[PDB]
């Protein structure tokens, strides 16, 4: 006569398969998944401050194209671009285009304070069909176009110093107009001359005088250019003819400010990462998402699921 | 895994318990029963939070950072940012394929060692008064009632006050 | 290693078994023998075999990536791309050096394992028919024919038969 | 009276040592090898499309050299240039020179559609000694050199529409003279001028006559260029002399091809992974055979020899 | 940890141990003793010694790489600089964080091993002559002077010469 | 009557935490610094060969710069390069000056070897009071400032043959007048060219008459360049003016050299890792001390801390 004393686990009917160092499938008691593959389909617009850059680029908003004007002395977090996003002022190019929307949006600023700069001689804000501000002619609103004046563009010459305690940022262009008419219509010099620079720097542009297809009514076209002044340094400009003169600075500042190329939609909500795909939560460490996320986010893996064991083995039978 | 208890030298598991994750089945004089062991549960229990808490530790703020997707052919510099991120990708696709299998193997080891670290404990205490069968069972030679069973289970378990009649029943 | 079975309280391997990993020798009534068993070798291989298998699914097919090799001095960008690769070489060489340190220890402690796991299920089948002598043998206290030896290999050993025997010689 | 029972593992004469977490060295059973170190020499034709350049680097059968001719419209996966290959034609540079070589490898065709620019006014086909088809003056195939005729260069301006659903890859170049009685022989003008330009985009290269070293003739160069037209975008070619003209389009695709730098041998059998030294088996999951790859190989690392045990600690005595 | 035996089934470990890592204590006839055992001493600190050279073997000898600070805003090629640090420098993290995880909980399994394979060792050698009391301690069931103390810590002890007079005490 | 025998392990009073797979925190016996947090403060000067640039950066050092002087010929394993350091001759830029300053660190040497160039019809060794040498006016050591003579300045055309076993690394520069008066004064000719070429390669460049502010006296700058000529190539030299000539080669080195920004004080020590914050032992495998690194180091973590046990769990009661 005795007694039976058997030791045991337990086991559940519904177990879940995870990898192991031995095993491609093994059946434990429970798992969580450590790979985060959905999203809710918007960008909440907190915490971080989001700037809907709806039909405009950052490019088009820093120039001030008129349907940009909106965008004006904006901060942001996170600068979303849009594929709907059109230009529809001067045709321009701007060389090294990427980095010039990369540094702005870094920066995370369009505050642009105006400086009189000394355009004696030649005539300011040059406007045109291009680009209409309402129904009148306009221009880039941060670009200023001088031409000739009674008949002449006499060698500008003009300074201005950085004597604050901040970095300038400093847009300026060349104008490539499509004939020779037009280039003496102009400028009244058969050839024109852009040499911006700094006590390190000096970028000179000479204007190539051509056809280019039309885009926008205009076979002319304008090159688009950035010298970053700072403290202590002076900006000098010497140019005769062509020039597209800045009418200001745009300040400089370092942060946590990016750019991203996104449709999805701007919802009232909070999330610390974001996706194109709209925000996720960052519960999980991974993420199959997409490789493109700002802010606190799992790490991006080409896995969609990663079962991590929470319990032991399952063995029902 | 490991240590053989579980999915080893126990059959399986019992699925009617569901108030822990080890514990003690019993037949005696006054019937049958089951009760789970909290010890253990919370050994293996804390051990898994243990290590759920060291993965969502993860510091991945990142911001402006670089072009991962490009509209027109460039060449050299995007042949080397494209090479940049699919290397990167690579890596911590690795880093996650083998956290998880690592975690997972030792999460397996560890419900069975604590499995075992439980029997050990009953085995030990109950010294000359039972016999291990081999299948996570004890025969027990003594009269050993809910009282009896309650104290193996509770820690308070004294051999020596069965230990005559185990003996007497274990040899002849 | 961990275990202590293998290159532990068992003196040396068995350089005559070539038909199984683990197994059994005797001396008895009848002579002397040597039996491999399935069972454990089968564990120990098919893990083993398991890390095999998780090893060839390497996911690594590239085409069209960066320079690695240049005739001309360049500068920063040469610069960046030397750095790229180099990184990433340094990180797989990592992840591999790595991963056979990881491997090769688990496989050593997995196959002691299995060698404590066929001890202990061997012990607890005898009961108190045998006693452990330290060094991976069983003094077996009664007679034990060739058909009791396979009676134990093969898992069908009834100790009720033979405990009074062994009882008696166990115990003065 | 009794019997005695051992349990005991199995050992062999002939161990191998590992590393593990604690050993350097430590013995056991067996191991296999899991860093590939060695190669059969040659690079299987399968089931790769493989096209060996023998003499001819990518850009010269891309231009046209005589000597390339033979790789006119091929296609391939990996393209295999020769450390013997040489060019003879015009000498040449191409600025970026990497950069055309990448984009025209990744595409992986050499797929040429003629179209018939208007070229009145000036005399087409220009050739040269330094590029011998046989034994008579000739050209770069798919390059056009534009020259005055009866003693005059007009203002070209030709475009050329993007009307299909894929993209073009133009090739074009500049002639720079090596003095200045060359430069009005040629094109009667004392400074040249090329501007192709599409919607988004404005190359413009000014000649620069002067000296440079004897090559196969010649003191005189010719630089090379590319424009990538996108569909319902135009190409807009206006020049004033020094021209290089081309002659059509290569057709950009996206796939799986690239570029590899070897003088192995191909031969004919199959493997999925090529190196420089040769094709290897993709069996084992690492490799130390060459830091270039291409297709589905082991992952480079630098060690030579990585054992991974397969077998128990061995302990012989 | 894993094997239950440190912070497990023993209690507590003894700070006037000095000379070695595990050791046996005692009572008997003569009065009460502490000795360490150099064998299971030797064979933790042998493993610990292995992974710190296997640790001390880093080869990073780097020389003209990139550059990694910058006073001048750029752009692309500065972004793909800074990236290509960044991540290098959290896998690099990564790795880091988990070799310690891994060797930190293998170290302290393999000191719980250690003591586990002494105390098992112990276990088989005395036979029928001792009991296990379940916490670290046998009850040695026979007269054991400190030569015989002695025999048990340096492997001589024969078990036969005590057996009878152990096995009368052991059962009534 | 019987004894007792009880196992045990030993045990301190003072155990360290470390960390494991499950636990954030647990003490151990014991435990040793994996990652390296602290500097001596000085860069040893063995075992590599330091070069202190004290007031002087590289490129100062290369051009000749008066007050870099003391730098002609030398060779180093390390550049060390001092925030303290400045320009005090002709104003300059380099463009791609960071691929100049890696390609002469990464060479390891300054070592001039000067030759014979053939510059019959102008003045060679052109000063000026922008670039004291003492009291007198100077110049770059390493360049010859090439203006006309007896009133003019003829064409140009010099040549220069690698016929030695190693690189040539040439340095040249273009000189920016302020105005058109000096650039007639100086150099006859309204409009300057310079044609620098190889077998491979053809760099011009036109200056660009006009203002630049004022920097140590002068609105006038340089820009400097550089060429590569491999053996069996020649170095081609055709300038219509504004020529800043070089006056030799630099030998370029393969190596183990390079360059580090530091105001760390040189010691008289030994150590194989060097840091911006000094020298640092490599007995550890991991520092936190710094991302820039030179020598055998520890690798950079973001970690300040990782203890590794080095011993068993620590139960003190
Ligand atoms: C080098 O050669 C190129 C052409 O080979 C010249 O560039 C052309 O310049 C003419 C301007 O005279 C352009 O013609 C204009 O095209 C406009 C755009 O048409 C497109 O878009 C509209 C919708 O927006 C569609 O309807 C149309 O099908 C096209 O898809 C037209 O809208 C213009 O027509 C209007 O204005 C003119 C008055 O000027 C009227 O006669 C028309 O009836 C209508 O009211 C106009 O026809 C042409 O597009 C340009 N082509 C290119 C490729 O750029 C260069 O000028 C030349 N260089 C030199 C130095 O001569
Ligand atoms: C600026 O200055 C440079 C030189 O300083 C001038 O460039 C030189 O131009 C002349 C052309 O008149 C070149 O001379 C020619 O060199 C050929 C190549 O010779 C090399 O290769 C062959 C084997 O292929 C070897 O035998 C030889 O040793 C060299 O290694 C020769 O083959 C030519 O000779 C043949 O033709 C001429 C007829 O023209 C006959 O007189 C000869 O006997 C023989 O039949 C020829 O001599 C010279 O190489 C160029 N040098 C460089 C460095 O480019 C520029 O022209 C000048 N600029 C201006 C504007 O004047
Ligand atoms: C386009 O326009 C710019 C200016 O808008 C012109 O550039 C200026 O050129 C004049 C030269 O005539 C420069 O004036 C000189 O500045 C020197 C530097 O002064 C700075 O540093 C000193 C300390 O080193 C400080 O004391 C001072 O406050 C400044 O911080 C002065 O040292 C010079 O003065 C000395 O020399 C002159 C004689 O030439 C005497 O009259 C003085 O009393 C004194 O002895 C001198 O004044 C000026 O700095 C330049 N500015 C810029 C921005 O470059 C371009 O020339 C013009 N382009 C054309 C084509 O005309
Ligand atoms: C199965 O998945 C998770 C994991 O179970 C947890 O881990 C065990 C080791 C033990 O701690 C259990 O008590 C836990 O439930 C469970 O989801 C988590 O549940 C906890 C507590 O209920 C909750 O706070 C967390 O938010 C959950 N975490 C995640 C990532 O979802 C889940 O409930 C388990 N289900 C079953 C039936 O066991
Ligand atoms: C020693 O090296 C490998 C590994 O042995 C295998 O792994 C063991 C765990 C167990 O599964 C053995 O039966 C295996 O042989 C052996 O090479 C492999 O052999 C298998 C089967 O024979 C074959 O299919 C594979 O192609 C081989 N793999 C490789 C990478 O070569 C080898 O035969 C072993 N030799 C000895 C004597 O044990
Ligand atoms: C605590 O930290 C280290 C590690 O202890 C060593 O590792 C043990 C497993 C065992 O091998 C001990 O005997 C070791 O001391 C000790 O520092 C090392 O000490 C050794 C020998 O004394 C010396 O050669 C090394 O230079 C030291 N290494 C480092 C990185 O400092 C230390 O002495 C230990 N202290 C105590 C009280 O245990
Ligand atoms: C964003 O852009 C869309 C489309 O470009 C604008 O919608 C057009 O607005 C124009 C204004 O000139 C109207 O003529 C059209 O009726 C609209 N067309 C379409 C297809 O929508 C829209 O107004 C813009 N919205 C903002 C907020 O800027
Ligand atoms: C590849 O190139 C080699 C060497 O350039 C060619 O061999 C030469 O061919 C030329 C043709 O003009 C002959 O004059 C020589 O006799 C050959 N010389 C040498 C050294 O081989 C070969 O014909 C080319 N092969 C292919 C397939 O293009
Ligand atoms: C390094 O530079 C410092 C500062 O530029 C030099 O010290 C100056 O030397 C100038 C020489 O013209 C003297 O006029 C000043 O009295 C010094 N000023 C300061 C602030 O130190 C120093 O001589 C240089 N040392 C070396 C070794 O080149
Ligand atoms: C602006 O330029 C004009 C013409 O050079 C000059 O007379 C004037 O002094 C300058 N400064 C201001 C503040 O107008
Ligand atoms: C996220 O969007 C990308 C395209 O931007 C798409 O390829 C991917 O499948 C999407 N993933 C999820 C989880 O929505
Ligand atoms: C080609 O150019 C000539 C001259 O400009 C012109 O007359 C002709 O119409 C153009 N088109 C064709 C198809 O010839
Ligand atoms: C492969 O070739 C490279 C040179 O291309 C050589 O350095 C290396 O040693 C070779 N390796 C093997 C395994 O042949
Ligand atoms: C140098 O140039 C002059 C003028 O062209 C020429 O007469 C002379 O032969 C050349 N060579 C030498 C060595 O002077
Ligand atoms: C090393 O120097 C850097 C700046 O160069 C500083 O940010 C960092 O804190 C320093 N670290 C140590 C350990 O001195």
């Amino acid at each position: 006569p005795g007694a039976t004393l058997c030791l045991g686990h337990h086991a559940v009917p519904n177990g879940t398969l995870v990898k192991t160092i031995t095993n491609d499938q093994i059946e434990v008691t429970n798992a969580t998944e450590l790979v985060q593959s959905s999203s809710t389909g918007r960008i909440c617009d907190s915490p971080h401050r989001i700037l809907d850059g709806k039909n405009c680029t950052l490019i088009d908003a820093l120039l001030g194209d008129p349907h940009c004007d909106g965008f004006q002395n904006k901060e942001w977090d996170l600068f979303v671009e849009r594929s709907k996003a059109y230009s529809n002022c001067y045709p321009y190019d701007v060389p090294d285009y990427a980095s010039l929307r990369s540094l702005v949006a870094s920066s995370g600023t369009l505050e642009f304070i105006n400086e009189d700069f000394n355009w004696t001689g030649v005539a300011q804000s040059g406007e045109s069909y291009a680009c209409k501000r309402g129904s009148v002619k306009s221009f880039f609103s941060r670009l200023n176009w001088l031409h000739e004046s009674e008949y002449k563009y006499p060698a500008l010459n003009v300074t201005m110093p950085n004597n604050g305690k901040f970095d300038k940022l400093y847009i300026w262009g060349v104008h490539h107009p499509s004939t020779d008419r037009e280039q003496t219509n102009l400028y009244v010099r058969a050839s024109g001359r852009v040499t911006v620079s700094t006590k390190r720097s000096q970028q000179t542009v000479i204007p190539n005088i051509g056809s280019r297809p039309w885009v926008r009514g205009l076979s002319s076209r304008i090159s688009i250019y950035w010298t970053i002044v700072k403290p202590g340094d002076i900006l000098l400009i010497n140019s005769t003819g062509n020039l597209i003169a800045p009418r200001g600075y745009f300040k400089i500042r370092t942060g946590k400010s990016s750019i991203m190329r996104s449709d999805a939609p701007i919802g009232t909500c909070s999330s610390e990462c974001i996706t194109p795909n709209g925000s996720i939560p960052n519960d999980k460490p991974f993420q199959n998402v997409n490789r493109i996320t700002y802010g606190a986010c799992p790490r991006y893996v080409k896995q969609n699921t990663l079962k991590l064991a929470t319990g032991m083995r399952n063995v029902p039978e | 895994g490991i240590f053989g208890a579980i999915a080893g030298f126990i059959e399986n598991g019992w699925e009617g318990m569901v108030d822990g994750w080890y514990g003690f089945r019993h037949q005696n004089s006054e019937g049958t029963g089951q009760a789970a062991d909290l010890k253990s549960t919370q050994a293996a229990i804390d051990q898994i939070n243990g290590k759920l808490n060291r993965l969502i530790e993860k510091t991945n703020e990142k911001f402006h950072q670089i072009e991962k997707e490009f509209s027109e052919v460039e060449g050299r510099i995007q042949d080397l940012e494209k090479y940049v991120e699919d290397t990167k990708i690579d890596l911590w696709s690795y880093n996650a394929e083998l956290l998880v299998a690592l975690e997972n193997q030792h999460t397996i080891d560890l419900t069975d060692s604590e499995m075992n670290k439980l029997f050990e404990k009953t085995r030990k205490q109950l010294r000359e008064n039972a016999e291990d069968m081999g299948n996570g069972c004890f025969k027990i030679y003594h009269k050993c009632d809910n009282a009896c069973i309650g104290s193996i289970r509770n820690g308070t378990y004294d051999h020596d006050v069965y230990r005559d009649e185990a003996l007497n029943n274990r040899f002849q």
